[PDB]
């Protein structure tokens, strides 16, 4: 449940 | 009556999608190339998929009240809808001349057997032609379009929202937009029934989405496979 990724490209 | 608010909705989501669709479809020259029981096209066709995803991420950052979610919450909300988008987004390219995706070139037209050398089956397959077809043949409004990407987004009921009634809440004032502007600007006969069938869109991409997922699990559970895939489609769709 670690979305760095997606959470990166959220901002 | 379309309000200002509502008028301004439909602006900021027409110049999302302008920001985020390239219609001369330059960047394709970076994926790995097609190659037309070996799954030839899954390299290409996960290379466009991961590039896709980065475009859906950057129209949802732009809906309005998106924002306000939690991350948990936009997290859930672009997982679960990030095929759904595609699919409608993909429209677009989609043409009913020869039932293809045609993005500006052979190489990047696809049809379905290019679909099915990444993996897929006909239980994908045709209804998402059908689909396809169904879109195409409402004719849909840009503005139409845009609303419909950002009402699947922003949806209430997908597994593991936490704050459901602000999605909700953010999901109604593009509803109501939508609504308003097929009775104020889409002129009959094109308008009959054009939100309920739009609304039939969202429930057909359910069952989409349901059965990209399990051909995705079936496909992406064997090593070899999941090699080709990206980290970015593995962080979205499952590892
Ligand atoms: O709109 C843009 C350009 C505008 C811009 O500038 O953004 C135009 O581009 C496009 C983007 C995507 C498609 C699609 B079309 B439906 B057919 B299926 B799905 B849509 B996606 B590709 B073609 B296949 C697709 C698909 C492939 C691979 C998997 C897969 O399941 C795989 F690979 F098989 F395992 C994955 F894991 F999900 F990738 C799932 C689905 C066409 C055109």
């Amino acid at each position: 449940k670690n979305h760095p990724m997606l959470m990166n490209l959220l901002k | 009556k379309l309000s200002e608010e509502q008028q301004h909705i439909i602006a900021i989501l027409l110049d999302a999608h302008h920001k985020t669709y390239d219609p001369t479809y330059a960047d394709f020259r970076d994926f790995r190339p097609p190659v037309r029981s070996p799954l030839s096209m899954l390299p290409h066709l996960a290379d466009l998929v991961s590039y896709s995803i980065q475009k859906v991420i950057g129209f949802a950052k732009m809906i309005p009240g998106f924002r306000d979610l939690t991350s948990d919450d936009q997290i859930v909300l672009l997982k679960s809808s990030a095929i759904e988008v595609i699919m409608l987004r993909s429209n677009q390219s989609f043409t009913m001349d020869d039932m293809s995706w045609d993005c500006g070139s052979q190489d990047y037209k696809y049809d379905v057997t290019d679909v099915s050398k990444a993996g897929h089956t006909l239980e994908l397959i045709e209804p998402l032609i059908k689909f396809q077809v169904g879109l195409k043949k409402l004719n849909l409004h840009e503005e139409e379009h845009v609303l419909l990407m950002a009402i699947c987004i922003v949806s209430p009921d997908r597994p593991g929202v936490q704050d459901a009634k602000l999605v909700e809440a953010i999901q109604d004032r593009l509803s109501n937009t939508l609504q308003t502007y097929i009775r104020c600007r889409h002129p009959p006969p094109g308008s009959h029934q054009l939100y309920a069938k739009m609304i039939q869109k969202l429930a057909d991409l359910r069952s989409l989405n349901e059965e990209h997922s399990k051909q995705y699990r079936s496909l992406s559970f064997q090593p070899e496979n999941s090699m080709k895939l990206t980290p970015l489609v593995l962080e979205v769709f499952g590892n």
